[PDB]
């Protein structure tokens, strides 16, 4: 589009020793009106990849259609679609980044910011970011929008460099992600209390948690 | 109206030696006040002992490097796996840049390698394709801090010809350390690619802010 | 760019100035504001650089093609009408460019000289006088013109106009090239 | 009951609007030599291209004091603003110090600015004509 | 508004009931999409039993409220406790006479022995309207219908508290500039009572 | 008198004719018996680091301190003017200055200039009525907070403060929390860096100014 | 007749300072002194002359009242307040103050923005149109605690290198300032 | 939004209930402050038991609705009665693919023997959302709270009628661009029912 | 002010044989929001004058304050200011028109349209109009805003000339004005169903009816 | 409006264009004012403002000379002019004005030439010009400090010949005045 209308706020993601964790809230805001509650902004693509999208919701649904078409075309007509011929996170990100840059060059961008998180077939963690301009980068911690200014400084406390990844368990990473989501719900006016989270682990696979709520909120210091 | 450009704020440096070339860059990717990543390489090995860097808007530089690598692949296919020389690569990059004359890439490009006589060579490109061969070229933010540091310790007119590769690496590291101290966009790491007759070698050095 | 045209009893006199494009020191001996359309039809043009020369050469090529095809020379009226059509067609789908054309011919079939002026929008007017460029000369021409003037009297009137114009030009007015079109063809006045 | 100064623009102009520097040769025209402004400053140039905050700053204290007087009139009566204005007028009239521009102690006591500092105090703010005691004597006395 | 100024995207309610008046608000201040203050006290005391809430420019409303409190102290030193009507008139005069330079809207809730609690609203521009109940702010637009369906005259204290709680909870639910806790002040013949309700309370209504 | 408007038209004319006119993390945290203010020490003239050790904590009065952002000259001038007024008022009343008095003076002065004085401040202090923390905007609006952040690195600092703040904090806990917020601003924001300056104001004691608390 | 712009560099030595300015060789110098305090101003030439006249006025009155010369820190505060007085009509200048305190003997340098914000430096100050290239040259060449001859050589080399990298009649004026002696030198390139 | 065009300022509601779905709207068309059409039927039928209401540009939504009705006739000629989801998908594709040139918003209500009554909403931009009930238009903003407080799943037909009537009456009361009569269509398994309510009836609620 | 914020729609008035009638609806709208209902826009100034104001509500209240000040000033040390020294519609209109033009010339107008209606002490009807620019005019029927485009055609069919005035009874004029108000409620989006009406007669003297509702509305044909 | 000035070892030579006034046909030196018996001022710029400024300066300097019975120095006159020009534009949009001041200081027995631009920048110069689109190449090549008055007039004539080659015949000419130890003279014949 040329201007977003219905939007989502932020997606935050982190690497730990055996996988990745990604999270995003369930809200589509219509300007300053919190219009739609119940928007799933984490899209699982297969059993090894999750894509988080922020920004325009219609463009996000278009991207979801593209991902579904990609999955369906993977199985046409390989009988090993569930086997070693399954889609890798790098393939999905390469396709999405090419689309985003091509549409930027067409002066008709998809007003979104996208994080791809997953585990490669050899067990490596994949975490990448691409926006409406086609700018791509990777880091042990990633965030979009307000999270990029608030959630990232918290998560970089846990994982500050690549050598901290093997030292970080899934429990610590999930706790950090949940605390960052609570901070975002504290200080973001377009945020929601309800959010979804996804863990991708090279051993246990994909765990997708829905209807997660921010809890243990300190409001008692009124006076 | 939609603005298709951006700025990511890097710093690159290319130096041509007697029988080697060096291309180095800082590894920090930022969006105008925030750090997107502390390790994001911008100097790439392109094959046939050619190293390339496109500093500025990151999407444009990635696109240019992608197109150049694909063109080199087809060049190997169509000419019996002939080695692509550095001057031919410079001309290819000039055509790639000028093909977008009315919608230019927002990048500054430097390539490095060895010429047909085995001597080090560095080429610098303007955003719409104007290019020239140079002994030393600093590009991006803090170039005005890096060039005087190099000129203070090298007579480009110890003469640069007799310098070794290790001395050049140390001098580049010192200049980048000083620039990191004085400039807010420089830091978090430095990556150096060295091209010699044996190929391309990679070195990494941590800078301030971790 | 200044162009002047005077029609007299037996001929047409056309005067044109030099270019001096933009801060370029040029020493040359040629007329870049005049194209010979046919042995008895001449064209002078003044306007924007690039576009005007392209249009003049296109017109010249078309007229030369007609002359070769028919083994016959178009009258000045037909040439001027074709020029007007082409000029109106050029700006059909683009922003108009500054151009002014004086066409001077000698109709052999009618045995008489003719002069036409076409402006940038495509307005063609048959005139005994004509000027474009610097903006008084109309008053002097109206005061000192007769339809039955000879060539010498027309040249004297043109010299008077040139002398009047030179006193306002910033002293960079070089030699104005003057050409005469009559029954013997086209020639250039040395003076 | 104003807060920001209002009605600051001039509704009309004239060439003899400044009665202090009127020319003796032509009384309807101002005297440019005794103005000592630079010699090339028409009055019309002062009607355009001003800073939007200059008028607010110049008239701020007067506006606040007028609001205070209006409040006193509403709550206390006419006598309170009458007495405040009378005191201020008496203090201002009986001070004539041509060699200094600093305000008096008693004026600051009446204005409740005994221990208050503003940029006007910090920055109180050569010539051949009209920089003498006699000009101030004439202006003060209306000679 | 001025460029770069701080705006007041609030949710303000004032309801008259059998024993007096209740004034309630949320506690969010924003700078666009960023919440600069999770817990701000929007209930401004102008006199002992005359309170107000503000909208528009924050600086202008603070200056106006300070001048009005000064005015009411001056009035009290002379004639005693002022009526809510007098405070409303002073607010209206200040807002109307400066409306070309200051953006300000006020909701005034008061109690006095003569009039037994009153609500006045002064929207942008400076006009005054005396109402049985008033709502204002960005979130108020989402509860115009609900309030119109649920207000009765001469309600009890508990009924009024519940009505304000429900209305402000909906306003917080739908408006992105309305925030965490609900603060209320009850003005009756007994005195001034302060109440606060937390998100875990009203979000489950 | 006062700030001058001379050469305004001349400067505008020069700007129209192509003449270029030549041209931070702060936190405040209250604890159980006082207030702490902390700041980074990096001073930059654009992307160039002018000074690696810059003192940004300024003293309104012995037990009332402040830090600022925005236009530096405006911040310094307003702080010094209000400090002079506070000192004169304290001498006049023979009493310790109150933080609310400085708040009123700053608010009215900034409102008088209608936002043209670009001073954004955090003001902390202790007086005989207790401990106080305030934020002050350029246009004249003020707010009260238990913990506040300011500058370009204010979002990272606010995240850290929201992570580790409680009602009852000791002096050491508050100092550590403020230092951590400043460190987050230093690491994650390009405008903040170098060292941390702290000032602790406790009820009943002298103000403790710790420059380069963590280098 | 065009004398706008320029470059001024100030450096601290062991117990000395150096202040240098560009010049057009061949009477308009951008360095002035009011006793033992030196001021170099870059930018609009009319503002430079006006500020020089105003500061000569104020320092003459200060010495008549105090019966002693003004110290670099007090002069820095005075320059700051004077620049801030023109808050909405500021001079288009960058000033630099250098000197040595008569009592303590400590060297002092500082720079200003156009409305009087003070930047007190311990190593060097660069003022001028570019302030990015000569800044890098000074950063590469400067070393702390230099002797007056070493400091003069360093600052002169910085000026010469700036002059070479982007002319014809370029010159420089250098001041080497010690507690007892001030040396003024010209560089003709 | 092109200058001089006609905009659909309205109040639209669609509510799912126990036996089916109901779609309701007002009947006012305004150009500026002038009521160009006092009596308008805003309930557009694209199939026998698939109806819609439109918002945004009137011309764009009319063209889109014509294309959708044509598409559903082709589908019926090939495969029979379509589902509400199919009509919603066609509406979404039309609105999204042309969003850079047309301003359209749609509320689709439908019934079929498989899904048993459904509501979809496509706001400006082209995204689609499936909801138990939906409200749209300029007058909907004033009933966001009320509806959120009064909707129950599996209501009877009469309860749904009363809920829609109350909500649209409040929206009419507060929104200038809304007024006139209330129109409702009830889509169940028993057929299609049409209802109209007059101002003298709903204004007394 | 510079831009109206809260506004009222229209005032309609007509002369009949023995007096004047003026009416206006009770609504103060906030943009497209119909915010304030119980707003009285007819102000009786004395026993023989009514002023109807449309437009900015804050300026309308300012004008109400001015009218009250004028009434109180008339009675200052004036024992005869009840019958002989009472105010007249011409006095009030002249004052209001002077104020409106002076504030137009100050580039700070009062964004209102005002109709003054009443009966002079000699029995003559008075009906005149002044707007924010200071433009004043008189006619046997007057209206502001949308009424000026819709109510005037309906009213000019009853009183078309100066000679139609003696032929118009109070009943006919009141019925015509009620019908015009109903048409306005039909076709004005910023209008209200509630309105106030005022009759000034040289014999009865004044009749101020409040809480009048538009009745007998044809909506049934919407079945089709 | 074009003004030129050259300082030779014992004299100052000032040249000014005769007359150009919009589109009025006039027949008829309006661009010079004698500030002092040994100090001359030439000005060029916007019509109206410049003449007001020059006459104001002249009135002030004549008042000083009457009050003190003494002739102000060229340096002091230049300083006063610079101050007045800076003060005139302190509260208004600046106007185009350029001034050349030429004098003969009796105490130092030396000629002096100063140039002041529209913002109030004063420069002491050996030669100066304004109003021409340069001529500084010829002045740079053919100027020496110890040139006599005749050599300065020859250099001025060469400069004027250079000027009157890209100007129309509407350029009537140039009036030349000389300030030296005997006062101010007009070069009539040459």
């Amino acid at each position: 589009t040329q201007q977003p209308i219905v939007t989502g706020t932020s997606v935050i993601s982190m690497k730990y020793d055996n996988g990745v964790i990604i999270a995003a809230d369930n809200l589509g805001s219509y300007g300053s009106l919190l219009r739609f509650n119940g928007v799933e902004r984490l899209i699982p693509v297969g059993d090894n990849t999750v894509v988080g999208i922020s920004g325009d919701i219609s463009d996000m649904q278009h991207i979801e259609r593209l991902l579904k078409d990609l999955v369906t075309e993977n199985a046409y007509d390989n009988p090993l679609a569930d086997a070693e011929e399954a889609l890798e996170p790098s393939y999905i990100f390469e396709y999405l980044a090419t689309v985003m840059y091509q549409r930027r060059s067409k002066m008709n961008p998809l007003w979104n910011a996208i994080i791809v998180a997953g585990v490669q077939s050899n067990g490596d963690q994949f975490l990448r970011y691409v926006n409406l301009l086609g700018v791509t980068y990777s880091s042990p911690t990633l965030a979009t929008g307000f999270g990029a200014h608030m959630a990232n400084p918290l998560l970089r406390k846990v994982v500050d460099r690549e050598s901290d990844i093997p030292k970080t368990t899934v429990q610590v990473a999930e706790e950090a992600i949940v605390n960052a989501m609570r901070v975002l719900y504290y200080r973001d006016a377009r945020s929601s209390r309800n959010f979804s989270l996804a863990i991708i682990d090279k051993n246990t696979g994909l765990t997708f948690k829905k209807n997660l709520q921010v809890e243990n909120m300190k409001w008692d210091f009124a006076k | 109206q939609f603005n298709p450009y951006g700025d990511n704020g890097g710093t690159i440096l290319g130096i041509a030696g007697e029988d080697f070339a060096v291309l180095a860059g800082d590894t920090r990717n930022i969006t105008d006040y925030s750090i997107n990543s502390r390790y994001e390489p911008k100097v790439f090995d392109c094959g046939d002992n050619i190293v390339m860097s496109a500093n500025g808007f990151a999407a444009d530089g990635d696109a240019l490097v992608k197109r150049f690598k694909n063109s080199v692949k087809w060049y190997h296919f169509d000419h019996n796996d002939k080695k692509l020389s550095i001057n031919s690569a410079a001309r290819n990059i000039q055509h790639l840049l000028y093909g977008k004359r009315f919608f230019p890439y927002y990048v500054h490009t430097i390539i490095a390698g060895l010429d047909e006589d085995g001597k080090g060579a560095v080429y610098s490109f303007d955003p719409v394709g104007s290019y020239e061969r140079e002994q030393c070229r600093a590009g991006g933010a803090a170039a005005s801090l890096i060039m005087p540091f190099l000129d203070n310790q090298v007579n480009f007119k110890k003469p640069l010809k007799y310098l070794s590769v290790e001395e050049v690496i140390k001098l580049v590291r010192d200049s980048f350390t000083s620039a990191t101290e004085r400039h807010i966009q420089v830091g978090d790491g430095l990556e150096i690619l060295i091209v010699t007759k044996d190929g391309v070698r990679k070195e990494f050095y941590e800078l301030k802010r971790d | 760019d200044i162009i002047l045209g005077i029609r007299v009893q037996d001929s047409v006199i056309l005067a044109s100035s030099k270019a001096v494009t933009r801060g370029i020191s040029v020493l040359k001996d040629s007329d870049d504001k005049t194209r010979q359309l046919s042995p008895h039809t001449l064209m002078s043009f003044a306007g924007e650089a690039g576009d005007t020369v392209q249009f003049a050469e296109y017109i010249q090529a078309n007229i030369q093609l007609y002359s070769i095809r028919e083994d016959y020379e178009l009258s000045p009226q037909a040439v001027s009408s074709f020029v007007r059509q082409e000029l109106a067609k050029s700006i059909r789908s683009r922003r108009p460019y500054q151009v002014n054309v004086l066409i001077g011919g000698y109709d052999k079939k009618k045995n008489k000289p003719e002069l036409y002026q076409i402006d940038y929008l495509g307005t063609k007017v048959e005139l005994p006088y004509g000027a474009h460029g610097y903006s008084y000369t109309f008053f002097l021409l109206d005061h000192h013109y007769r339809p039955d003037m000879t060539t010498e009297e027309g040249l004297d009137l043109l010299k008077l106009c040139v002398q009047e114009l030179e006193k306002r030009m910033p002293m960079d007015f070089k030699g104005v090239i003057v050409k005469i079109v009559d029954k013997d063809g086209i020639r250039q006045v040395d003076d | 009951m104003n807060i920001v100064p209002q009605d600051t623009f001039k509704s009309q102009v004239s060439t003899d609007q400044d009665k202090s520097v009127l020319s003796s040769a032509v009384p309807s025209l101002p005297d440019t030599l005794r103005q000592q402004e630079g010699g090339a400053v028409p009055l019309s140039t002062q009607l355009n291209d001003r800073h939007p905050l200059e008028s607010t700053l110049k008239n701020w204290e007067t506006t606040q004091r007028q609001r205070q007087m209006e409040q006193y009139r509403q709550i206390f009566g006419i006598a309170e603003p009458m007495k405040r204005t009378m005191e201020m007028e008496i203090v201002n009239r009986t001070d004539f110090n041509p060699l200094s521009t600093n305000g008096s102690i008693h004026r600051d006591i009446l204005l409740n600015k005994e221990c208050s500092i503003d940029w006007e105090d910090v920055y109180p703010g050569s010539t051949m004509v009209g920089d003498d005691v006699h000009s101030k004597i004439e202006k003060q006395l209306g000679i | 508004l001025k460029k770069g100024e701080v705006s007041l995207g609030t949710s303000i309610m004032a309801v008259t009931f059998k024993d007096g008046v209740i004034l309630g608000a949320d506690s969010r201040t924003t700078t666009g999409a960023y919440i600069a203050n999770r817990v701000t006290d929007k209930l401004t005391r102008v006199h002992d039993k005359i309170w107000c809430c503000r909208s528009g420019s924050a600086a202008d409303t603070q200056a106006i409220a300070d001048i009005v409190q000064y005015h009411l102290e001056l009035y009290t030193s002379q004639y005693g406790t002022p009526s809510t009507e007098t405070a409303a008139s002073v607010f209206k005069e200040l807002c109307y006479e400066n409306k070309d330079n200051l953006t300000a809207g006020i909701i005034v809730a008061g109690y006095d022995d003569k009039n037994k609690g009153e609500v006045y609203t002064i929207p942008l521009g400076g006009s005054v309207h005396k109402l049985p109940y008033a709502i204002a702010g960005s979130g108020s637009t989402f509860i115009y219908g609900y309030c119109d369906k649920n207000f009765r005259e001469n309600m009890s204290k508990e009924e009024t508290v519940d009505f304000i709680k429900h209305s402000l909870s909906q306003a917080i639910k739908w408006d992105g500039s309305s925030g965490g806790v609900i603060r209320m002040v009850v003005l009756t013949a007994a005195g001034v009572e302060r109440l606060i309700f937390y998100p875990d309370e009203y979000e489950q209504l | 008198a006062g700030l001058s408007f001379d050469n305004y038209q001349r400067n505008n004319f020069l700007a129209e004719n192509s003449h270029t006119q030549p041209k931070t993390t702060i936190v405040g945290v209250k604890f159980n018996n006082g207030v702490v203010i902390a700041a980074d020490t990096r001073s930059t003239q654009g992307p160039i680091v002018a000074d690696k050790n810059c003192a940004k904590l300024h003293r309104i009065s012995p037990k009332i301190w402040c830090a600022g952002a925005g236009t530096a000259a405006d911040t310094e001038a307003v702080t010094q003017l209000i400090g002079s007024n506070i000192e004169l008022h304290s001498l006049y009343t023979s009493r310790e200055p109150r933080v609310v008095s400085a708040l009123q003076m700053l608010k009215q002065h900034l409102f008088k200039y209608q936002g043209h004085i670009g001073a954004y401040l955090i003001v902390a202090g202790v007086d005989p009525t207790g401990s106080h923390l305030f934020s002050i905007h350029a246009h004249g609006s003020t707010d009260v907070g238990y913990y506040l952040s300011l500058g370009s690195g204010s979002l990272a600092a606010m995240a850290v403060l929201e992570s580790h703040w409680k009602q009852d904090l000791t002096k050491e806990e508050a100092i550590k929390l403020a230092s951590d917020a400043i460190q987050a601003g230093i690491w994650n924001d390009l405008g903040s860096g170098s060292n941390v300056d702290v000032c602790v104001m406790e009820i009943g004691k002298d103000a403790e100014y710790l420059r380069n608390y963590t280098p | 007749s065009s004398i706008n712009g320029g470059i001024v560099v100030a450096m601290t030595g062991k117990d000395c300072v150096a202040i240098a300015c560009d010049l057009r060789l061949g009477k308009f110098e951008k360095i002035f002194h009011y006793g033992h305090v030196f001021l170099g101003i870059t930018g609009l030439a009319t503002d430079v002359t006006t500020l020089n006249e105003m500061f000569r006025y104020k320092t003459n009155l200060y010495k008549l009242k105090e019966e002693r010369a003004i110290e670099p820190e007090t002069f820095t505060q005075l320059v700051s307040s004077s620049l801030y007085e023109r808050r909405f009509g500021p001079y288009f200048v960058g000033p630099v103050v250098a000197g040595i305190n008569s009592k303590s003997g400590k060297p002092f340098i500082a720079g200003f923005d156009l409305i009087g914000c003070i930047d007190e430096a311990k190593d060097f100050i660069v003022s001028g149109t570019a302030s990015d290239q000569l800044f890098g040259m000074c950063e590469s060449l400067y070393e702390p605690n230099l002797e007056p001859e070493d400091l003069f050589e360093t600052i002169s080399q910085a000026l010469l290198n700036a002059a070479d990298r982007d002319l014809s009649g370029w010159g420089a004026v250098v001041y080497i300032i010690k507690k007892d002696e001030v040396v003024k030198r010209y560089l003709k390139m």
